[PDB]
């Protein structure tokens, strides 16, 4: 994931319903501690029999079939962005919800005192903005922390609104220790869905939550 | 079943005004249209499901909120009078088209400067006229509620305490009859026999949704909240 370009980068003025996204990373995810599978429909998804405010079954889509049946039996934590439009997870009976990776081992992999990574937020050029994300996993996916680094983001700066936002552009880095860096544009194709979006989850990347940085690199309208 | 939350509203411009929907038929699809006399119903904003809105027709000025299936608000960060309007909500399933939707009650909000002119109504019953009080063989009582603001009233016909819809006829719509005054009427017929029978009771109720707990009034004169008025007669 070599850096982006600024003409690689997705206008938010240029996104219809820009407040589905905003929906997303201003409200809760979705997080479970040590749970295991309990059904599957694709060979590359599990299904948990958890519940939240609007379901009773979470899916979640995972990189692969190998990735799938990896952690199909292992008791894994959970945390993601879920949508419910378009959520198909059997043919009956809903109330159901979908994330895509957001899955890790539970056992010995949570820290003794949390983890506090440092966001270097850079608006137009100028690194001006520092803010702390916690976590207590040794592995971390970096949805996780990209959530929490938008959900605060959201809540002091105004990154998404229900409606318009203040930056034009934006994006999100991860560099970890010895490997190669990546990135998620913060805004979408001028149409969208939520599910489509949210596939920048569904390969389960992990980090080092002790070695590995973020940054973050915004531009105002 | 689809209902509406609050189904009367009086806002001062600039203001926060916040409607709500609630259904129970669990269809995906959820609506906010705006009636305006003489106009159509237009779409505002709708959604394909919980954590999300799609931008309708007209979707400047509002704001849309799907917290979960059930539910579905329409948000009025700045009331501008233009928004004085009827709101209607609607649950739809399938690919949600008019044949498959189930619209709520309706919301009556209007928007205005300032609440000083809200006033409740004046109440008044008719006897049937001397004429057809003979060679007529039906009396007719006519009801009329008038000087009331806005138009948020109901009006029904109640004989011998069970109510009537045989034989009224409520005027359509609250005619204005002045920039802050609103007026409405309707008729209640019967058998000369009936209305002549001095144990025969009518009795026209009329409600009128003033103004509430969270608006604020200034003190001294009387908030003009909501008002169950009755005019009532008994035969000859």
């Amino acid at each position: 994931q070599q850096d982006p370009d600024p003409s690689q980068l997705h206008r938010s003025s240029l996104v219809k319903n820009l407040q589905n996204i905003y929906f997303l990373y201003e409200g809760d995810p979705v997080t479970h501690e040590n749970v295991k599978s309990v059904d599957q429909l694709l060979s590359h998804d599990l299904i948990y029999n958890v519940s939240g405010p609007n379901y009773d079954k979470l899916k979640t889509e995972l990189k692969n079939q190998e990735m799938a049946t990896l952690f199909k039996d292992k008791n894994v934590d959970i945390y993601g962005v879920e949508y419910y439009h378009l959520c198909y997870l059997s043919e009956n009976a809903e109330r159901s919800a979908c994330i895509y990776g957001g899955v890790t081992n539970h056992e010995g992999n949570h820290l003794e005192i949390p983890k506090k990574i440092v966001v270097k937020v850079s608006i137009d050029g100028i690194q001006s903005l520092s803010f702390d994300i916690e976590t207590n996993k040794k592995m971390v996916t970096a949805q996780e922390l990209d959530y929490k680094v938008r959900k605060y983001l959201t809540d002091n700066k105004q990154l998404y609104t229900n409606g318009p936002s203040k930056y034009e552009t934006g994006y999100i880095k991860f560099i970890p220790k010895n490997k190669e860096s990546f990135w998620f544009d913060f805004f979408p194709e001028p149409e969208f869905t939520q599910s489509k979006y949210l596939m920048i989850y569904k390969d389960n990347e992990t980090l080092d939550s002790n070695t590995s940085q973020i940054e973050v690199y915004l531009t105002t309208k | 079943a689809v209902t509406q939350s609050p189904r009367n509203k009086v806002a001062v411009t600039g203001g926060k005004v916040t409607l709500s929907c609630q259904q129970t038929n669990n269809h995906n699809n959820m609506y906010w249209y705006r009636q305006d006399t003489g106009h159509g119903l237009r779409l505002i904003h709708y959604s394909y499901g919980a954590g999300s809105t799609e931008k309708g027709d007209i979707p400047d000025g509002y704001k849309a909120s799907r917290p979960s299936q059930e539910q579905f608000s329409l948000i009025l960060e700045l009331a501008t009078p233009s928004q004085t309007s009827v709101y209607f909500c609607a649950s739809g399933g399938g690919r949600g088209s008019y044949a498959e939707q189930f619209f709520g009650p309706g919301t009556r909000l209007t928007v205005l400067e300032d609440l000083r002119q809200v006033t409740p109504p004046k109440v008044s019953l008719f006897e049937p006229s001397k004429a057809e009080i003979a060679n007529k063989q039906k009396a007719t009582l006519v009801c009329l509620a008038r000087g009331f603001f806005p138009d948020h009233v109901e009006l029904s016909w109640w004989v011998n305490g069970k109510e009537v819809h045989s034989g009224v006829s409520t005027d359509p719509q609250a005619y204005k009859e002045s920039n802050y005054s609103y007026c409405l009427s309707s008729r209640l017929r019967v058998s000369a026999t009936f209305w002549h029978n001095p144990r025969n009771h009518f009795r026209c109720q009329v409600q009128f949704h003033g103004l509430s707990e969270e608006d604020k009034w200034p003190e001294g004169s009387p908030k003009p909240v909501t008002q169950n008025i009755s005019a009532e007669a008994w035969g000859r």
